[PDB]
Parts: structure tokens; sequence; C-alpha cells
């Protein structure tokens, strides 16, 4: 096979020489420890090695014998429950060999090659497959993780293992196509698990809180972002999709997230109850995260690599929640590649591939229906950053803000007591006008109602906050000061949520209901009160105005019994005045 | 009043189609027809120049 | 073979034995993955060419390397059944009907419009909107951008004026027999929800056999972005001035369509622009648009319409600028207005549109017309002024006229801006604008006769 | 009215494709007929013509007895493999200009459309 030996070694633009064969964007290894690089370049006889493994020692002279995939990514169980890289190799197991060091020239399996699972017979000798065809059912923990036939591949069986367990290198299937049908087996990420079309959601997805549902709805199929910029507690999103989402099955990627930050986040979870079962959370969670401290170069594959991972389980017939943490790791990673190449990235700060490796990953998959006609809908809340600090630049706009939610962030926003944070008056909703229908149903039938109403208020405060920085208002008026106070408690309790408690967030449709209406309905009493001559003095030294306060110190079981006791309270200390 | 113009409409969007269908297909034989003389020239013109 | 493979970092490929390519070309790469895949030729000399795949770059291999020649001249069909279909992309089967019919290889680019064969407006379009037909006439040709934001939702306010628009030239005693609505999109970079929301409106009600859809998905390759227009541009030639047809391109999202061209002109050798934004922008920007303006003794002609995003409106970066010489005019986005659900949200002073009386005339839009349009300007920009400062000037001093100027413009945004998704003719545009002013008495009435109250009030 | 187009384009199809089916068959055949010569010579010519300097006009070896005149006008003849062409090769690398009849074929419904619309409807 494929012949050559490093020519010049020169850190992480390592030029191979002597490539015949090769081919564009494969998989090799090269070294004598084997540090497992990429082909980005051909040049003749001379390649550009991309060095993903650190280099200490590695010199001239040693194999480049290329493996000859692209990346290709081992579908099969053993994902579910685990910690992998986002170009697949277990944390686990790299741990459980070496230390809790991280050791240079040590790759591990590519998925499992010592674990056994059931094998139940689920199609027999006498009938064919098809692409997105169950060939058995594995049971993995409290999961129900099957084996499909990945589309472009099919023909008709020839044999099927009878009822027993099995390493999963080993066929189980086979067929009369010259392939083997496997528990591990691969599949480019070049050519991700084809679908029948992109279909319009209109089916809401929920993280359980009361800003990034409610006044700006996120989607099931959906794609959103929440800049904040160079960190402004926008990781802290991932305590509310942690434990509080409605995603059958979680996976969690990160491009390349600096330990630090996931290292509270990172063993966070397998602490967490699991609501979809009861003990850990990684039941439902895959875990894919590529960190720092795993290569810089395993950081630019990430994304393109990890969507498959993402497909393989949506396909099945699940709703799959996939989140790409902080997508500007991966454009200082794109953006490297321009360094060590030499060549100029595009100018002014902005990296040289735009749209093209960007915008393709995030459309790949979000509600579409599938070859098997199965329902594969992709769910994004990209928590992002931008690059350059300004958010005028191609690669925010081109996918990150044409999303179906935008939520800005200021540093000292969130330093008040909101984490995570959403801005009052520069939060759209871009989508939301389709899932209008299910909200009437499933929650509450004058729900589209209750929303715009609110953001209303909250959105028409930004009137006041310019002649403020203007000349300043200074003519107390009843009206004046009806929009004033009430806004200002909408982002002091409201707004203020904490993904720390359980009290602060976590809502199911009564809770989100209920608050939205307590509100609404005070400020609506206010508006007859101050009419008469009621000074928003008195309105304030009410008690009513430390309920709203207590009314995120109260659980949502309790939600129901406590709002039904408020509702009297109301109408009590204001009608009545 | 709406309920007896809804129903009437509807079977006015059912006579529509039905004629359109009965043109279509005739049409469509209408294109066979035509060719299927005019068969062995068309052969004729693709062959002459295929095989320079 | 056509060896020579040389920097193929990414979509960039070179390769010589380029004395037997061309500028202008597209040709079959062959590769041992069975791939057969195009990109254009460009940067070409005796030895080194610079090619960018159609399709990824995932494939490429040093076995293989032969071109077999496609041609060098550009070709390009020019269609006629062409006026009832669905594509995305290039011309892909959506509806199963073929890519496109043959009748000539014309090439992408043939060259705009000679300026000596075109006239002065003369005739104008109706898209079933109030504001933007009434105040400011969408004349015949005319290029009038639509300067969107971003966090908003460009796309769907696009589409909506899409069955609303059935063109009226009644008034003036012309059929839309004469002026047919022959709707030819063709957008780029565009999401997977949007793209499908987009075949959504045009299925609903009958306008899907009267209008071809081309759409370059935000997944379909960066190189494709760009010839997606220049396609249906060269079919559009040959719809609206050599059938007598009138069609109306209506573009969507710019952003998309700059920033891919950016890349294929930085291994042209060409130094990107101001705010990195190409600046070799211009001129390819031009050719898009400049096949625009009606054509002496042919009565059909195109009228552009470009849709295209920046932060807050903002003048600061090219994409404005640039459009902002060629075309003409400026419709800008409210936060107020799009957040109370008035749509389609267009400004006060902020919105004009360069020509509006030379495409209509009296009795061609109706006689009161023309006062009424400079009416409703002044008009409505008073209210803008006290649409906030009700408790900002007191309770401590109010005056009537300013008063009554609160309550217009409460009544003109619901009744007058916006009249939902309902169909309306210049005749019932116009009632509305009569019927809100008539609270208004005859002295704060300024801008209209005696002659058009003596007609309508 | 799509139900108009859609129904003409299925019977519109089915005629181009059978017309496809006979012009197959005949090239299928192609070799059986004593007018092989004169058909394999002109695709050649115009290969040794073009960009193939002919270093070597490479065919089938049992297309070499219907060659073999024209081998010793230009080139030396040694497969494409469908027996149904001629590659060229050139000497400017190896170049690579394949006339096949299959080739032309494919290329003829994307490069000569107009002309069989034309003659079975107008």
């Amino acid at each position: 096979m494929i012949q050559g030996v490093i020519q010049k070694i020169a850190g992480p633009a390592v030029i191979a020489k002597g490539m015949l064969g090769a081919r564009m964007y494969d998989i090799c290894k090269v070294g004598e420890e084997g540090l497992v690089g990429e082909i980005i370049r051909l040049d003749g006889d001379t390649a550009f090695v991309q060095v993903y493994e650190d280099t200490s020692g590695l010199k001239v002279g040693e194999p480049v014998v290329s493996t000859g995939l692209p990346l290709a990514v081992e579908l099969g169980p053993g994902m579910l429950n685990g910690i992998y890289d986002g170009i697949q190799r277990p944390l686990e197991r790299i741990r459980e060999k070496t230390g809790i060091y991280i050791t240079r020239g040590v790759v591990v399996h590519a998925l499992d090659r010592e674990k056994k699972w059931a094998w139940t017979p689920m199609v027999k000798p006498g009938d064919e497959v098809r692409g997105g065809m169950v060939l058995g059912t594995v049971p993995e923990f409290g999961f129900t993780h099957k084996i499909l036939v990945p589309p472009d591949v099919r023909g008709r069986v020839k044999e099927v293992k009878p009822a027993g367990e099995y390493t999963v290198e080993e066929p189980v299937v086979v067929l009369e196509d010259g392939t083997e049908l496997k528990m591990y087996h691969t599949w480019p990420v070049r050519r991700a698990r084809p679908v029948q079309r992109k279909l319009d959601p209109n089916t809401p997805f929920l993280t359980g809180m009361r800003i990034l549902d409610v006044l700006f709805p996120v989607a099931m199929g959906g794609t959103a972002a929440i800049p904040g910029p160079f960190g402004s507690g926008k990781t802290v999103t991932q305590q509310s999709l942690a434990k509080w989402s409605n995603a059958d099955v979680v996976v969690y990627v990160g491009c390349g997230e600096r330990g630090n930050e996931m290292t509270d986040v990172l063993v966070e979870f397998p602490e967490l109850t699991d609501p979809k079962t009861g003990g850990p959370l990684m039941h439902r969670t895959v875990l894919i995260a590529n960190t720092s401290n795993m290569p810089v170069a395993a950081r630019e594959a990430s994304i393109y690599v990890g969507v498959t991972i993402a497909e393989y389980f949506r396909d099945q017939g699940f709703s799959v929640a996939l989140m790409a943490d902080s997508t500007s790791r991966w454009a200082e990673a794109l953006r490297e590649i321009s360094s060590r190449l030499e060549e100029m990235p595009a100018e002014e700060g902005y990296p040289p591939y735009l749209a093209a490796r960007l915008a393709a990953f995030y459309e790949r998959a979000g509600k579409v229906i599938t070859l098997g006609g199965e329902e594969g809908a992709v769910t994004i809340v990209g928590a992002v950053s931008p690059p350059g600090g300004d958010m005028s630049e191609p690669v925010t706009q081109s996918t990150l803000r044409i999303v179906g939610a935008f939520w800005r962030l200021d540093a000292s926003l969130a330093f008040r007591r909101h984490f995570p944070a959403i801005n009052w008056n520069g939060s759209y909703s871009l989508f939301t006008s389709a899932l209008d229908p299910w909200y009437r149903e499933n929650v509450a039938e004058d729900y589209p109602e209750l929303r715009d109403a609110i953001s209303e208020l909250l959105q028409r405060e930004a009137g006041l906050q310019e002649i403020v920085q203007l000349v300043g208002p200074d003519a107390l008026q009843d009206a004046e000061r009806l929009v004033i106070e009430v806004g200002r408690i909408i982002r002091e309790d409201f707004l203020q949520q904490n993904a720390y408690h359980e009290v602060d967030a976590y809502c199911s449709m009564k809770k989100a209901y209920g608050i939205m209406k307590m509100i609404l309905a005070f400020y609506k009493e206010a508006e007859a009160a101050i009419k008469r001559g009621v000074s928003i003095d008195e309105i304030l030294q009410l008690p009513v105005l430390e309920r709203i306060g207590r009314a995120r110190y109260v659980s949502e079981e309790e939600f129901p019994a406590y709002f039904e006791e408020a509702m009297k309270e109301i109408q009590g200390a204001f009608k009545a005045l | 009043l709406e309920a007896q113009y809804r129903e009437r409409e509807r079977a006015e969007t059912e006579a529509l189609l039905a004629r359109y269908r009965e043109r279509a297909e005739a049409e469509a034989k209408a294109v066979r027809e035509k060719a299927m003389a005019r068969l062995d020239e068309a052969v004729a013109l693709v062959l002459k120049e295929v095989l320079p | 073979e056509y060896t020579g493979i040389t920097y193929i970092s990414g979509p960039l490929l070179f390769v010589e034995n380029a004395k037997d390519l061309a500028y202008g070309a597209i040709v079959d790469i062959k590769d041992g993955t069975g791939r057969v895949r195009g990109g254009q030729v460009i940067e070409v000399s005796e030895e080194y060419a610079v090619i960018q795949v159609f399709e990824e770059t995932t494939g490429l291999d040093l076995a293989t390397t032969s071109v077999s020649l496609v041609e060098d001249v550009a070709r390009l069909g020019v269609s006629k059944e062409m006026l009832g279909r669905r594509f995305n992309g290039i011309g892909k089967p959506i509806d199963g009907l073929p890519p496109i019919t043959p009748e000539k290889r014309l090439p992408i680019t043939g060259l705009p419009l000679n300026p000596v064969a075109r006239r002065k407006p003369e005739q104008f379009i109706q898209t079933g909107i109030s504001t933007i037909d009434v105040m400011n006439t969408l004349v015949r040709g005319q290029k009038l951008p639509i300067f969107s934001g971003s966090g908003l939702p460009a796309n769907e306010i696009a589409a909506q004026i899409a069955r609303q628009a059935t063109v009226r030239p009644d008034l003036s005693g012309e059929g839309e027999k004469e002026e047919p609505f022959a709707v030819v999109f063709a957008a780029m970079g565009i999401t997977q929800r949007e793209l499908s929301y987009f075949i959504q409106e045009f299925e609903r009600t009958g306008a899907l056999s009267r209008s071809v859809l081309f759409l370059n998905k935000a997944d379909d390759p960066t190189i494709e972005r760009i010839l997606t227009p220049r396609m249906a541009l060269t079919v559009a030639e040959y719809l609206a001035f050599e059938h007598d047809y009138h069609v109306l391109v209506i573009l969507t999202d710019m952003t998309n369509y700059c920033e891919a061209l950016r890349e294929i002109g930085a291994a042209r050798e060409e130094i990107p622009g101001r705010r990195g934004y190409p600046g070799y922008m211009y001129t390819d920007l031009a050719t898009i648009y400049e096949r625009a303006g009606v054509v002496e003794g042919k009565k059909g002609s195109v009228t552009q319409i470009p849709i295209l995003s920046m932060p807050d409106d903002d003048r600061t970066h090219p994409i404005p600028d640039l459009t902002g010489y060629i075309t003409e005019g400026q419709i800008q986005l409210s936060r107020e207005l799009h957040r109370k659900g008035i749509y389609p949200p267009i400004d006060p002073l902020p919105s004009l549109s360069r020509l509006m009386n030379n495409g209509v005339g009296k009795g061609k839009t109706r006689e009161d017309h023309k006062q009424v349009s400079d009416q409703l300007y002044s008009a409505y920009a008073n209210g803008v002024d006290i649409r906030k400062l009700v408790a900002i000037i007191g309770e401590d001093a109010l005056t009537e006229n300013d008063r009554r100027y609160l309550q217009f413009a409460d009544a003109f945004e619901r009744f007058f801006i916006n009249q939902g998704q309902q169909n309306r003719s210049i005749e019932e545009s116009l009632q509305i604008a009569w019927a809100l002013l008539s609270m208004l008495p005859q002295g704060e009435l300024k801008r209209i006769s005696k002659d058009h109250i003596g007609k309508y009030y | 009215e799509l139900l108009v187009a859609t129904a003409r384009t299925q019977a519109r199809g089915e005629v181009l494709e059978e017309v496809r089916r006979r012009v197959r068959e005949a090239l299928e055949a192609l070799p059986q007929k004593p007018e092989w010569p004169e058909v394999v010579r002109k695709l050649a010519l115009e290969a040794l013509e073009a960009l193939p300097g002919a270093k070597a006009l490479v065919a089938n070896p049992e297309d070499l007895p219907h060659l073999e005149a024209m081998a010793r006008e230009r080139g030396v003849e040694l497969e494409p493999a469908l027996r149904l062409g001629v590659r060229a090769v050139g000497a400017e690398g190896k170049t690579q200009v394949e006339n096949s009849l299959l080739a032309r074929m494919d290329r003829a419904w994307d490069a000569m459309s107009s002309k069989v619309a034309q003659a079975l409807w107008g």
C-alpha cells in the first residue's frame, strides 16, 4: 500500500514525499508513534501532512502510509454512555491506559473492540435490505439503539448469525454485494446519511425557561444562536439544556472548548438526574465534545465529523438535540490553516472559508423528512461569540443571525443576577409564525396573545431609554411612571432567572403559562388604577409587588395552588382603591 | 350562505380538473401518435451525428 | 493527462496543460472515486490554471487527472417552456420536469442593454399594497432596493407580497394579459425552513403555473451561488423582451452572493475591498440589474427588486453604497412598526422612491393621486413626532391639533400601511387614505387642492 | 395546467428513451455490420487531428483489424474496454480524448437535443 516517508518535519506544517495513489481529505498514519494526520494538500509526490497529536521528537524518514478513509466514523453501539472526541476516540480508554495525562502518539480505539453487545436476529437470509432498515435492536442501557444500513449501501441478505453476544468488529449480517454489515462500520462524514427533503418546522422545542421559549421561541428542527461577547454567561445555557430539556437524545459537542469552562460542565452531567430515566444523564447524552486538551488540529475537523454522529440517532426516529458550543473556537482553528500553509486569511481578520464549511453543517439536518420516511429533527442552540467583537462580520450574519432566534448580551447585563441572560431590546424572533398552532393546542389557547402582550411593554420601554440619554425625562406623570416601573420589575425578576436552581428555572406548561399572566394582570389593573388618580408610589409599597418577587423562588409543583391563591390578592388590592 | 357556497365551489373545483385530465391525456396521445410516424427520421438524424 | 496538480488546498486546483482550455470554460474532471464534477476554469495560462470543483474537493487524487473537454465556449440554454415550473439551485428536478430547454448555447454574459435602445418609464405595476404603490409609484423597469435588517425575517415579508401582487394597469386602459404576472426568483444561501416556506406560498393559491423558482440552498456549494442568477438572467431576456411578457425579478439575500464571490476573486489575484467585501463587486452586480429599463418598441421588459441585509441599515460597508448608485431609491424597515405587526414596515421621512411620477399621470392611477401622494408623506411624518410624546410633554400643556395627530397615526398604521394578506387595487388603496383624513379638518389639509377635495373627501 | 405539463412530459419521455433504445441496439450490433470500418476510422480521425499528438492511438484489439490502415498513417495502436470506441493518447502527457459511440451518444441529448426534438415534433 501507500508509501512515503517524511521529507520536511516542521512542527504542524509537515511535508511528506513519495505519496502515490493518495487522495484529498483522507486520514493517515504518520510517524513512528502514529499521530494521526489528514492530507490537506497534494503537490505531486509531496503532501501537506496536518498533524493532530503534538510533535515531540518526530523526525525525517518516518512512515506516511495512508489509511485511506475520509475521517470515517464507526457506526455501531458503545457510544451511549461515555466521553468521546470529535474525530472519535474514547477519553475513557486514554485515561485508563496512560495516567491523568494525555500522551502524544497514543492513539486508542476507534469505537470498541473488547465490548460485545447482544444480537437479536430481525432479518433473515430470505429478505433483502434497503437503507434505513432495522437489522436488529441492540439494548444499550435505558435507551434503544438499533443498527441501520447506511443509504446507498444495499443488497440482499445472505446470512444472519443467531442469537448471542458478539464483538463489534465482526459482522452479523452479510449481503450479496461484497459488503458485510457490521456493528463497527465505516461511513463517510462527507456523505453523511441522506434525507428525502427539507421541511418547515412547526413544533417547538423547550429548554424549560421563561425567555428562551416565551418571548422568542426556539424550534424543533431549528437553528438559533445567542452571542455573548468574549464570554458573558453563554456557557450557562447548557445547565439549562442539562436536565430540563425535552431532547430524547442529547449530543453535546464543543469545537475545542478550553478545559476550565468544561471542567464543571463536563462532569456536572454524569452526576445529574436523567429525566428520560433517572440515573446518570449519560444514558441519553453521547458526549462527543473536543477540547483544547484534545489535538489542535482535531478542533478543525470537529464540526463536519460530529454532524454524522448527530445524524445516526436522528435518522432512526429520535429528536436529537445537537449543540456546537461556541462556534468562534472552530473559526480560530479554520483561520490557523492559513498561517501554517503560507496563505493569508480573508482580509480584515475574517476566516478564508466563510459560508463554505459553516452554513452546510447547520442546514445539513434540522426538520427534514428522511428516506425511511422518518422525521429527523436536529435542534441547535448555537452558543457562539463574535470573532472580531463586531457582529457586522460575514460569518455572523450568514448562519448565526439569519437563524430562528437571536438574543444579544452585554457584560454588565449578566453580572446583576441574570444567568443565562437575554436582552430586553435586541432580541427578536425570526420564526414564531409557524410555531403558533402547537402552542395554542398543547399549552394554552390564548398563549400567542399572552407573549406578544408581555414583549410589547418590554420592548416599547426602549422608547424611554433613548429620552434618558437625551435631555432626560423629569416630567413625572402617572402614565409616564406606569411603563417605567412595570418593565423594570420584568427585568429584575423575570429576565433574572438562575439556571442554578429548580425554583428559579425549570418550567412546564402551567408554570410558564401562570407567571406570564401574573404580570399582565397586575399591569392591567395598574392601568385603570392610575387613571382615576392613585399614585405609583402607593402601588409600589403594596405586598403584591412582593408576590412577583416570590414568583422566582417557587417550585413547579407548588406553582398550581400558589397561582390560584394570588389571583385574588391582585383584584383585591387594586379595583378597591 | 357560505355553507351552500363552499360545497358549490367544491363541486366546480372537481368539474374543472376532471376536464383538464381528459384534454391532457388526449394531448399526451397527440404527442405520441405525431412522433411514432416521424420516428425512423429522428433515429436517422441521431445515428448520422454519432458515427463521425 | 491534465496533471501538474499543485495547491489543492480546499477547492483550489492548479493544473498544467491548460493550453487547451479557455477562460469562461467548465470541464469534467475524472478520478477513481467515480465522481464526475465540474467547476469553472478561471485564471488560465499555457501552463497553470485555477479550477474550483463543483462539489467539495474530496476525491481529487493523483492517479487520474484527465479532463474530458465539455466546452470552452459558455453554454447556456435559452428556455421558453420555463414559465410555470419549480427548480432549486442551478436547475435540478423538483417537480420532475427536465432542467432547461435548449434553443441556443448563448453565453452567461452576452453583455447588458445598449443605452440608446432604452426608453423612459411610461407604465406601472401593482403589488397589492397601499403605501408602496400610492405614495411611491413602482414604475416600468424600475430598480428599487429594499434595505432590510438583521434579526428580522427578510424572506417572509418578501413572499408575503407574492400573492398580493397581481398588477393593476386597469385605470390606464391596459389589461393584465398585456402585463402578465411572472415571478422569476433567484435567491441563494437560504435556510432549510425558509426554502420550504417559499414554495408553500406559491402552491397555496394558483401562481406556480406562471412563475419559475431557482434557489440555491445554504448547503449547495459557493461556486453554484454565483452562476444561479446568470442562468435565469439570460432566459429572462427571451421572456420579457422577445415574448412581450412582463417579468418581475425578486432576488433575496445579497450578503451570501457577495461572500462566495470574494473567494473566487481572491485566487485570480484580485484584492478584496472595503470592510472585506470585494471591490470587483461593482462590475458583476451591474450585469444583473442592467437588464432592467424599458426597450424601444418592445413593451415587455423586466422590473428589478433586489433585497439585501445590513446590520441596522447602516451605510458603513460596501453592500448598500455600491448598489445605491445603479439602483434608485431605498425603502428601509422600522422596528416600531414590525413589533406592532404593521406589515410591510416602511419608515416616514427615511423612505422615498426616486421616481414616482413619470410612469403614472392623472387618470392612470386616478387624478387626485398627484397631490394625495405628497399629502400622506407630510401628514404621516407629523404624527411620528408625538407617537411617544404624550407624557414627556406632560399633561400640563396639551393641544388639539397634535392630539388629533396621534389618533391619525394609530389608524394610519393599522389601516393604511397594513392591509393583511388581502388583495387591493389602486382604487381601494386610495379609499383608505381619504377616509382617515376625514377626521382631520380642512385646515390641516394643505397638500391637496380644493379641486381634488371636490371629487373625494 | 400542471397536470397537462406532467402528462405530456411523461409521454414525450417514453419516445426519447425508446429512440435511445433503438439507437443503442444499433451500436451494440455495430461490429456485426460491414459498415464498421467506415465509422471507427472517422472517429479516430478527429482524435489524432485534435489534442492528442498520437503518441499512441489506443484501441481495442479486435478493432485493431479495422484501423490497422490508419495506424500506418499516424500513431501505434495497441483499450477503452467497450469495443465501441477509441481513446487517443498525446505526447503532452497522455492528454486523453476518448471518442466512443457511447460518449458521443451521452452528449447528444445534451449537445444536440434540439435536433432530435425538431425531427420528432418540430
